């Protein structure tokens, strides 16, 4: 018939119009995709963390900030002990009290610039948590056994290994390590997890006694 | 035509919408999240400083390794993480010839000029394949001066270099004893489009003017 | 036939509508006012960490071509920035009737040493010939309940808002040198930091974080 | 006027109809959300990996499967050496040739069930890569220096540490470790990364000589 | 009414669509991705076996630690990873009273029956707070037998236990010397809804019938 | 007015359309035929690893209530499974005109030892009284180019498809005991494994992976 | 059919309009209830009595 072909004529070029619209949409969307992208949440987290660190806090020795909208400082000894000491309870936040930086098998590595003690050129250092214990009656600390080891050349074949023991403090966000019982006070380690996650830390290889800095490495969890 | 006509109206609606969205693209281009964050990273990193000596290049952002700036973008991996040869680091577009950076010069020494436009016009680059650590730049420095009631262009030919490590363009006046001051620009805004500059005396690096150029670029 | 085909048409049209609105949503997410604000706040923190770009009593026009302009010339209805920045800040965060509630950070000088302070805006007078520094009449409301007593207070005070400094200055109403100064982030305007300062020693002795209620 | 209120009457209850539709949509969507969820890609990857392992391969000693749609076996010594030996090039795939399981700072830990050598009850073992070297002329192996350490009680305070050297083989997906030069042939380690990623491995603590299995632990990257 | 009417038609369209989607929900419920993967994990894990002794419970899936099945879901963390007290492990719904598992019994020993329906009907559970390792189950076992031209129900009362560690329900006939065989069901399909069962002799555990029940449940 | 409000209406309606089609897309993604297929293939691999659930010559009806049924009763138009599974497999993967191209896995018995084999389906004869085992006439096409010569071959062969076993059996056309057997995944039907087997020793001496072309 | 769905479309959003009206009515009535109440007839009786006595 003819009327059928008229109806079909209308249908045919409505689909055609839809197709054109689709093509145009794809052009515009393609044009939008070439406007760069959004940002990695890690880059933003770390940037915010760096700003926060540069801003600092009005806390005293043996205090740490609670964080949050209204600044408050509380004791080292009050973080993650089951009682809320912060006005906003942040000292018991599940993220703040992440025990991941002290988990068995955790290892943090990075290249060390030395300033004393060791006359070698920049190589990796790795510190590996080998054991831990968090006493239920004293929860604001996680006691850890760790091992500091150095990357050495294929020719050395006489690697140096230092056994350490210490703690992770939640409020400080600090892994503090010193010589294991009866093991020659050579090295200690101070790692500060201040990049906003449990996966990066600013470490110093220090003298256990003086806390004198022998070298620094930017630690990363591997 | 039942409601086929209605559907047709809907289609006109969608056409209209698409037109509007395409129009929104211009305004959408004025927002660069990634670039914004790169800028903030730059500025924060400047406030932080580094533990490296002068003429040294710090590898990562958090990373502790330092390198001589004579080894930056020379074609050899010198950082434990290869950052000294990274693409962002080694980008050569701040001094791509044809670039015209324009900005307002604010004088506070040497000369007694009021605020005025200055252009750094990149005219050429040489990059020796035996020494890629630096790009040797030749450029024209133009200044629009409204000196005596009427406007007058003050331009001079200049030569220098772009150093990748500190992202710095140094241009000293080519054989121009004629009291034309050098220019030093730092591409410290996270991109290759904007730079924080100074008009300086070559011998002493004394800063006579503050100048901030952006690319804009097309006369 | 004449219904199956029509229905297929309606369907394809719906799907097109969906794809189109999806593009629109990407566009919207990119230009989301809240996101832009947060960005501004972050940038502001960074700016706070940097050396001031301007002389002690001037205003940074900002932009890719920076410029400094006297604080007394911001928001006076005459463009002094080459980019007109001094004449686009001009939205006063305080409106007659607004309440802001501030919670204590530290405090060692206020009379009542309260947990929180409500600042109520009662009126705003803007001189047409000097619009850059609106004058506000506000009330500082405090309610402290100790053992010996319960004390409630509503102190009428005069204030000035500086568009140049994004700053509220509340002059003291009682007989102590204690003034309230609210610094705005530059981009937030629903939150300011309220420092209490001795009008004389310039000593900063209390701080409250105020939020729009 | 009246006509204005009729027009406004039509507008008013088209918005009402839209609101009803929105509410109904929310009901249906809520009903759909209560149908469980999709699955963790790691659970699927690991399941597929377990099936693949149970299926095995027709490879000979010193051969490894190429993987892919048409099964092919090639030499240990041909994986990731820059020349495509697989008919499908899989021996040079970027994922296959991931050098992450041998990265400096990599540490794999897990609880060990012993069967000999050590009479202690189940504790953690950690093996940490402290150094590596991948010779450019012989790329199918990554030579590594590692350290095997054991989790021991708070009372022990005399931890045991074993220094190891060995390699990671791409085709085998195997980290093989033995005693470091001149260090008393006590322990070796065999880790097989067969869970489909660079982050889990089936390890055995063996005797370096006999390859006799002393104990097993399921290793996980921390 | 300009194109307001058209928009109205669009709205009727959307109503129709919504109705259709709501209809699709029934068919959508027939697909359980997470449950499918849990089933496959179960079956694969069965093919793998374990390195644990009989009467032992392996902790994780890949994990190497073994535990006595007398310590599973007893309220004490015994696994290094606490798996023996995990919620999936300790789920008590396979033997939630009211549950009616139905399936087809296929006989190949002991009795000469043709294929027929059997129901395990959970009638009660006791879980001592001093011994949570096991749930003591009481249940009714019903069988629809089309024995002699007409249908006849064969049911008996039974008692036993559900053990969490091996996910096993054991039901032996309560004081039923009358040649009623025991039933042993393994909830080994990844859920608490389906079980692989056997009719067995209590003393020898000899399997006389294969039976696979699913929950279905409501008479 | 009478346009701004209408436009706001159209807008809200578009956004509703979008949200609705979004729900639909979730529904579609869940029931995506390809995803269901892949799931089936995976499940099939697992089933291959498990002990057979049925006697050597029977068919597992599957489901939450398993049942075994003679292979000769699958797809004969009479329901023998309690769930009718034997009567819903019944889609023959081969249609007259289909081509499958198989690439060699291993091979140590075929004459030409080819890289690839094309199997072309030429015709299908389905007895109405015995539909469970369709008969196909296919051609096995090989093209091997060595140094000494170039050889091309198109071997007409007779085949049977078993719905019970999801399996194509191609009887040898040449004078060797070499038959081709294509095992289907159960869920794919665009890919089968083609094993070459000695009709006598039952020895499996070649394997090609065939894909629908 | 389609005409049936148009008629039903009209019915559907007249009931919707009625529902809106009902909600608005409830708002207004609630607003009116917060205007205090009328007075106890005893309080008025006693007040009138006290006035009368005075
Ligand atoms: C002020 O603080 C008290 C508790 O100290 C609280 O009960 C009260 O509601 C607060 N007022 C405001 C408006 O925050
Ligand atoms: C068959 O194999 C040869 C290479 O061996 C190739 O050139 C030809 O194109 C192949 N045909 C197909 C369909 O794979
Ligand atoms: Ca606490
Ligand atoms: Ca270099
Ligand atoms: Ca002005
Ligand atoms: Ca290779
Ligand atoms: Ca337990
Ligand atoms: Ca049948
Ligand atoms: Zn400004
Ligand atoms: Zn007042
Ligand atoms: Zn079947
Ligand atoms: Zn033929």
């Amino acid at each position: 018939t003819y009327k059928d072909r008229r109806f079909q004529y209308i249908l045919t070029n409505q689909h055609l119009f839809i197709d054109k619209l689709e093509r145009d949409l794809h052009e515009i969307d393609d044009e939008f995709k070439k406007l760069g992208s959004d940002v990695k949440d890690q880059t933003v987290r770390h940037l915010k963390a760096r700003i926060s660190n540069l801003e600092g806090d009005d806390c005293k020795e043996h205090e740490a900030p609670c964080g949050g909208d209204v600044p408050q400082c509380i004791s080292d000894l009050f973080f993650c002990d089951g009682h809320k000491d912060c006005k906003n309870g942040r000292d018991e936040d599940k993220e703040v009290c992440s025990e991941v930086p002290a988990d068995i098998g955790s290892s943090f590595a990075g290249v060390v610039s030395w300033q004393a003690c060791e006359e070698a050129t920049p190589h990796h250092a790795v510190v590996t948590i080998t054991a831990n214990e968090r006493k239920e009656f004293f929860k604001p600390r996680i006691w850890v056994r760790a091992i500091l080891a150095f990357e050495e050349e294929e020719h050395e074949h006489h690697i140096k290994t230092f056994q350490l023991r210490g703690y992770y403090s939640f409020g400080d966000r600090t892994l503090a390590l010193g010589p294991e019982r009866g093991t020659k006070p050579v090295y200690g380690v101070r790692c500060h997890f201040d990049r906003g996650d449990d996966d990066h830390a600013d470490c110093q290889i220090v003298n256990p006694a003086s806390l004198f800095v022998c070298g620094n490495f930017a630690a990363e969890r591997h | 035509d039942p409601r086929l006509a209605a559907n047709g109206l809907r289609l006109i609606g969608l056409e209209r919408k698409l037109k509007a969205l395409k129009a929104r693209l211009h305004e959408a281009e004025k927002i660069d999240p990634e670039g914004f964050i790169k800028e903030l990273d730059a500025r924060v990193s400047h406030v932080e400083g580094t533990h490296c000596a002068k003429k040294e290049f710090q590898c990562g952002g958090y990373d502790q390794e330092c390198i001589s700036d004579l080894f930056v973008c020379d074609g050899h991996k010198d950082c434990h993480n290869g950052h000294d040869e990274a693409e962002d680091v080694c980008d050569t577009s701040p001094v791509k010839p044809g670039n015209i950076f324009s900005g307002t010069s604010h004088w506070h020494d040497c000369l007694l000029r009021s605020d005025h436009v200055t252009r750094v016009v990149i005219k050429g680059t040489i990059r020796r394949n035996y020494f890629k650590s630096r790009i040797w730049v030749r450029a024209q420095i133009e200044s629009d001066l409204i000196h005596d009631g009427k406007k007058e262009l003050s331009d001079f030919d200049s030569k220098g270099y772009y150093n990748f490590a500190n992202r710095r363009l140094v241009l000293i006046p080519i054989a121009q004893d004629d009291k034309h001051l050098s220019v030093i620009c730092d591409f410290d805004r996270g991109d290759s489009r904007r730079a924080s500059c100074h008009r300086v005396l070559e011998g002493t690096l004394h800063q006579c003017a503050n100048l901030s150029v952006h690319l804009q670029g097309h006369h | 036939s004449h219904d199956e085909e029509i229905d297929k048409l309606n369907e394809d049209a719906l799907k097109l509508t969906h794809e189109i609105i999806e593009l629109q949503e990407k566009l919207d997410r990119r230009s989301d006012a809240k996101r832009i604000q947060r960005a501004g706040s972050l940038k502001a923190r960074v700016e706070a960490l940097e050396d001031p770009s301007c002389p002690d009593h001037e205003h940074q026009c900002g932009g890719d071509d920076p410029q400094c302009v006297s604080d007394l010339l911001v928001c006076d209805g005459i463009k002094d920035c080459r980019n007109g920045d001094d004449e686009s800040h001009c939205h006063n965060p305080f409106h007659a009737g607004d309440d802001f509630v501030g919670d204590v950070v530290f405090d060692h000088c206020t009379k009542r040493r309260p947990e929180n302070i409500t600042l109520s805006v009662e009126s705003i007078s803007v001189a047409a010939f000097f619009p850059g520094f609106p004058k506000l009449h506000v009330h500082v409301n405090i309610h402290k309940e100790t053992d010996e007593d319960e004390v409630e207070v509503s102190l009428p005070s005069d204030a000035i808002y500086s568009f140049a400094e994004d700053k509220l200055i509340v002059y003291p109403s009682e007989d102590d040198g204690l003034g309230l100064v609210g610094q705005f982030d530059g981009y937030n305007f629903d939150r300011f930091v309220g420092d209490i300062i001795h009008e004389a020693s310039k000593e900063h002795c209390a701080r409250f974080i105020f939020h729009r209620k």
